[PDB]
């Protein structure tokens, strides 16, 4: 909480770019610190089609380590510099706690059949398919299906590494802010 | 400390009075470094101020290392985004020690300028904190009122036919059991009085030795309409014991008593005694339109409100009538035909002059007695007099706020359709991009990473 | 005076009138030395005058040689610390010579910046003087109010007894003490009601014959009571004589004296004169509840306060009972059986009639009474009615705001814990840094000069 | 919406969870072109 502590010293943001998200960030919580309750404002208002509550609530958790309660700026801005502009080891690591929602490090199909769901859910039902009951379960039986070799955190590195076209959309936002 | 910072080579000047009975231990004086005022731009209203001012408060965003997030390097000036005429007060913060609170100024802004700066709401000055709270209590009543959480079938029919029991203005089927329960109220309520009449002989005989063979079955119909409504409300409280236990069901219970407690009494033998006592009781009935009507409901909220000035009022009314019973027994008993007989005989002679009501039946005869008269009548219209106007104020007030929240709720349900109209707008605007601004470009594009993600598409 | 300088020309130029009728002594003028507008950069804000303007009242901060401490010299400007929305009210008296209140500034801040500059409230001008008295009257009770001094044992019981007796919701001994006074006075005045009204023949004969053997030991007991209470009050006031001249010890004096004097009059003879004199008297102990309840304090109070409004009410309805009752009696006279026998006869009449009253028993029976009688009436009801919102108003005003001064105490606890609280954190970031900012580190020094002036060290 | 446009990268941060359970289509970048503040003088008070 310097300024110049979280500057380029593993946080990818330059100072005019620390100063930029300090006052937008501070424009919606004066308090310098933004709890669960309003991390789903801003979330929701980027996609009005559904309710971005349900996955924000697990993103919330990603950004909030150790469960203090609410997050912090100082280590708000390192979560985005590490998904932004960070590189492919420390990406893939966050995403994977993101998916993990209990302690240990595990996925066993049902972590994530809510993060999945999720995502399909903040899209209402207003799509061309019209969506399906079952949807969700056929999205995270393929995503097993290129990874889940027998029944990890090894795992899931060695398999977004072993395909290229996951590897390209990882880094489509360092360019672009 | 360090509010009174400008004053340490004072305080330093004051130590040199210790060094003369002190044993010098070299103490190492910190041998600081060493102040050019700076300028706070808050949206284009620049303040000046010294740096040592800001610094003496370090623990706020203007003293701290904070605000480095805020300057500006080529313009060398710190840029705030904030209101120009409530950073005036945070400046004053500052030199002073006190936060002043500007009457004008809406304290919904004025939170937000305290929050953002680092201030409390604790340190502003006593001069202006009795309004500050004042105002803050009327914005924190408006949060409230507005998050009542009126919304109004997932589940069993417990909770539909509750909805209708609250609300017995909406649906059709709420409206008619409102109406049938008011009508059955008001025809018991009639039908005891013509009962209680005489309608016609050996002697002028009432409407209750002759007749009342159909008025107990009138009776018993509307007690039993009573006791199923009262069920029927059991099978639909989720707070079943709680409402219970509310002032409504009280009433309810109270109402429906009296007509089987008297066929129990009936069963087993028949006395006088709790009969007179149960026909009185019957009639409390009248307070079940508290539901119907608001006004009952109002007139209940402001008597247990001010409940504290009933009871000075009840105490002085006590008061008042022992002494002046008491001086007006003392000075009007040994008259010819006196019906002051004792204290508790003037008691009814003194309510009845101190509520300037009158009667005739008992007056005073003798010189003394009449100014005693008098005095009591004055002392009984100053006495009421005092309780009167808070009770009909706080009802009014009640009435007018009860009155007001129905604005505030209907400026909540627009507010949520232009927010609904937000969000459709917004929608909307993706499907003209989709189909053929600076942030709406980037924007659409989350929306567009959204659905290739899925391999779905929004439509319209 | 100074303040029309500009018409210096004019007034020079009408000294040449005096010239064709003078004797040319040579006057010696002055010859004077000779104007550009000066910068008053209140905090960001800065404000530009022309310095003849500030140098026409030299006795100020603005006119004067004081100015030049606050002369910053590398900007060639004036800079002051100060409000910048409050010194724009303090440039307009130089320029008029009358201040301007703002009504949505705090007064207490108003009055920091008059005292900073060297203006004084008496030349503020006469068209906003009034509201700046009243908003300082409201900020002066304020005062008042926090600095009651009521905190509350290093000498003699008498202070710890009396500290009970005054606050009898504080320890466990005071609300014993109140508990059962109160429930003696309530029992005495009981019991004195009970042997006024008749228990039981030869007669029907009262309580007050037969019984009262018992009576007359429970009015001893509670005359006890009294006595013994008002010598330990008497035995821990400081204020011995003051307050035995306190009206609560004149209530208890008098409360207490009938039964002594009773006894003293049946020790030697016995006449009825003042029998029913005493026994009136005896049932002022109702008057003691003034300590225990704050309703008869407020009512007291407010009694006191409008004690010229009272006197108006009470020439007012003696001059229209006078007026009333001569014209009834002159108009009602001659009838046939009138009780209207003279205006001292028809003063009963007139009161009964003008309070709104009634009986009935005394009744106007002519044509020309009927009239006046209807007059006297709505009369009754113009008088009555005027000083009865003023007493209203006043006990409301008094109720509310001892009813807010409780606030005010409890805000001022807090304040002293937070500076308490600020103390322990002194102290205690002192320890931190012994234990391993800019002006912490000098304020440390001079804690670390003191300890070891004294060969001793601060520890948690 | 447009109020909350500076929390972009916070949403574009988010955006990357979707990656690992998604089919990369290259959803083409907008490329923008990349901030001074600007002054508005009404009647002689500037704001900025």
């Amino acid at each position: 909480p310097e300024g110049l502590e979280q500057l380029e010293a593993q946080t990818n943001f330059t100072k005019r770019e620390l100063q930029v998200l300090y006052r937008g960030f501070k424009n919606e919580c004066p308090s310098g610190v933004v709890n669960e309750d309003t991390f789903k404002q801003i979330y929701a208002q980027f996609f009005p089609h559904g309710d971005a509550s349900t996955y924000a609530h697990y993103l919330f958790n990603a950004f909030d380590t150790t469960q203090t309660g609410s997050v912090k700026f100082e280590d708000f801005v390192t979560a985005l510099s590490i998904l932004l502009r960070g590189t492919v080891h420390e990406k893939l690591r966050w995403t994977f706690n993101l998916y993990d929602i209990n302690k240990d490090g595990y996925i066993n199909k049902e972590e994530m059949m809510d993060i999945v769901k999720a995502i399909y859910d903040m899209m209402g039902k207003y799509t061309y398919p019209v969506l399906k009951e079952d949807t969700p379960r056929q999205h995270v039986d393929v995503f097993f299906q290129k990874m889940d070799k027998n029944k990890t955190l090894d795992e899931f590195l060695e398999s977004c590494q072993e395909d290229d076209n996951i590897m390209r959309s990882l880094q489509l936002f360092q360019n672009v802010m | 400390a360090a509010g009174v910072a400008a004053w340490l080579p004072f305080a330093r000047a004051a130590a040199i009075g210790w060094m003369p009975v002190a044993s010098g231990p070299m103490p190492a004086p910190p041998r600081q470094e060493r102040d050019a005022l700076i300028v706070l731009n808050v949206s284009g209203t620049r303040f000046q101020t010294w740096q040592d001012t800001l610094e003496r408060y370090p623990d706020t965003l203007l003293g701290s290392s904070e605000r480095d997030f805020f300057y500006h390097p080529e313009t060398q000036q710190y840029f705030f985004d904030r209101d120009p005429d409530i950073f005036r007060h945070i400046l004053n913060f500052y030199r002073t020690g006190k936060l002043h609170y500007p009457r004008h100024e809406c304290i919904s802004a004025y939170d937000e300028e305290l929050a953002f700066f680092g201030l409390i709401p604790e340190i502003i000055g006593d001069c202006c904190y009795e309004e500050y709270k004042d105002r803050r209590r009327e914005n924190a009543e408006r949060l409230q009122d507005d998050a009542d959480t009126d919304t109004a079938p997932t589940m069993t029919a417990r909770q539909r036919v509750w909805r209708a029991f609250e609300n017995p203005h909406t649906s059709t089927m709420a409206l008619v059991f409102y109406y049938v329960t008011g009508f059955f109220i008001a025809v018991s309520v009639i039908a005891n009085v013509v009962e209680t009449v005489p309608c016609g002989h050996i002697k002028e005989l009432p409407c209750g030795e002759r007749y009342a063979v159909a008025f107990f079955c009138l009776d018993t119909a509307c007690v039993m309409i009573f006791t199923v409504e009262y069920l029927l409300r059991l099978a639909a409280a989720p707070s079943r014991y709680r409402f219970v236990r509310s002032v409504m069901s009280i009433i309810d219970v109270v109402a429906i008593l009296p007509y089987y407690i008297g066929l129990v009494m009936t069963d087993n033998e028949d006395v006088s005694g709790a009969f007179v006592t149960l026909r009185v009781f019957r009639v409390f009935r009248i307070f079940k339109f508290s539901r119907h009507s608001q006004g009952l409901r109002i007139l209940g909220y402001t008597l247990k409100s001010c409940a504290s000035e009933l009871g000075f009022l009840l105490f002085s009314l006590t008061m008042a009538i022992i002494i002046f019973a008491t001086v007006m027994f003392y000075a009007e008993k040994g008259s010819s035909a006196s019906k002051f007989t004792s204290i508790p005989a003037a008691f009814w002679y003194t309510i009845v002059t101190m509520t300037t009501l009158g009667y005739g039946d008992m007056v005073p005869k003798t010189i003394a007695g009449k100014i005693f008269g008098s005095i009591c009548s004055l002392s009984g219209v100053l006495v009421i007099a005092l309780p009167v106007p808070v009770i009909v104020s706080n009802f009014s007030r009640i009435y007018h706020q009860n009155q007001r929240a129905d604005k505030r709720r209907a400026q909540k349900k627009a507010r949520l359709a232009r927010i609904r109209a937000a969000k459709s707008g917004s929608a909307n605007a993706y499907m003209q991009s989709k189909r053929s601004s600076s942030f709406e470009t980037q924007h659409h594009h989350l929306l567009h990473c959204l659905e290739k993600t899925t391999n779905h598409e929004f439509v319209d």
